[PDB]
């Protein structure tokens, strides 16, 4: 469903490119160069709500998006000194399903390098706001009885005594319904608590609560249950209207081809062999290829 | 006590501007040149015949 901030693309298509609903473009600049890859060719970078876009500005068919749920390590490098002005370069770090590519952007003129801040700043925006756009289990979410909201969360319904359908003994509680996700703690033990967001929510339908999770968090299937049912199609109801109102422009939270094989930051390696022990060192150590030895490959 | 080599003097202005590629300012410089009176230096005197 939303790839923009969980995946890394290259010459995606001038629609993909589009702002979604709940995304926002924030700040661009024009002349910025791409390198890693030697085309020598200019571009122009956009620094959106989710994801970080650059395209040719000349042949716009060729770009990258990167997601902020897919960079490790962003860098600004002021150097290339009085020849002329103080021109910048970002180096993007990425790791995206066990791959390591690296980006570089070069500001050609030097006379607009503050994209390159702005960006910093909403990765964190984009990191310290998780609980908006992610599934999580047992986390601190409850107070010394009460909820602790996100910045933009209210609660919508407050019901006591909803049981839990993956549990044998520890089911009876609270159950939370928000305008961003909906959470259920353990009123006992207040530790096993489970925070669905709507972004992860598939289907709310009846077998009894049952929600389906969108392919990321797996096939997680959460049953609850609850006194008689007349409050518990109350509650089915207004959670599905909930949902697709939610749906209808998402939040985020964010407060405020062979093109793959020439960004790769380790170089001519998309791969990790399996990790095993090694007697040598005494650590967990990538396997060895074929014929390499440990005291071969660490002397020059 | 000696009289200068001559009256006229220089004024020079260095300046910048601003362009595309360096936009620091290339560097240009341009002068003028004004004359100074007798008055500055002599007076009148009494003449000697030889």
């Amino acid at each position: 469903a939303l790839w923009e901030d969980r995946d890394v693309r290259f010459d995606v298509s001038s629609q993909q490119m589009k702002t979604r609903p709940g995304e926002v473009l924030i700040d661009c600049l024009d002349s910025v160069e791409d390198t890693k890859g030697n085309n020598g060719d200019r571009g122009r970078l956009l620094v959106t709500n989710l994801r970080i876009v650059w395209h040719s500005l000349a042949l716009p068919r060729v770009n990258l998006s990167i997601g902020y749920n897919c960079i490790l390590n962003i860098t600004t490098r002021t150097a290339n000194s009085k020849l002329r002005g103080q021109t910048e370069a970002l180096y993007v770090l990425t790791k995206c399903n066990s791959t390591r590519f690296e980006f570089i952007f070069t500001n050609l003129v030097p006379g607009s390098p503050r994209l390159y801040t702005s960006l910093i700043a909403v990765h964190r925006a984009y990191e310290t706001s998780k609980m908006y756009r992610d599934f999580k289990l047992r986390s601190a979410l409850i107070q010394n009885k009460q909820l602790r909201l996100l910045p933009q969360e209210n609660v919508y319904n407050k019901i006591n005594g909803v049981w839990n359908l993956s549990s044998d003994q520890g089911n009876l509680g609270t159950f939370f319904i928000t305008n961003v996700r909906i959470v259920w703690h353990a009123n006992m033990n207040d530790s096993f608590n489970v925070s669905i967001p709507y972004l992860q929510i598939r289907s709310v339908k009846i077998r009894a609560l049952v929600i389906e999770s969108s392919q990321q968090s797996g096939g997680y299937v959460l049953g609850f249950k609850i006194d008689p049912v007349e409050k518990l199609q109350e509650s089915v109801k207004e959670i599905n209207s909930l949902h697709k109102v939610y749906s209808a422009n998402p939040i985020f939270g964010v407060d405020y081809t062979d093109a793959f094989v020439a960004y790769f930051a380790d170089g001519n390696k998309q791969q990790d062999r399996e990790p095993v022990f090694s007697e040598e060192l005494g650590l967990a150590i990538e396997k060895l290829k074929d014929g390499f030895t440990l005291q071969g490959l660490w002397e020059v | 006590s000696y009289s200068p080599p001559e009256l006229e003097g220089n004024a020079v202005v260095s300046y910048s501007r601003p362009t595309e590629r360096n936009p620091d300012g290339i560097p240009r410089v341009s002068q003028c040149k004004f004359r100074l009176p007798l008055k500055l230096v002599c007076l009148p005197g009494q003449p000697s015949k030889t």
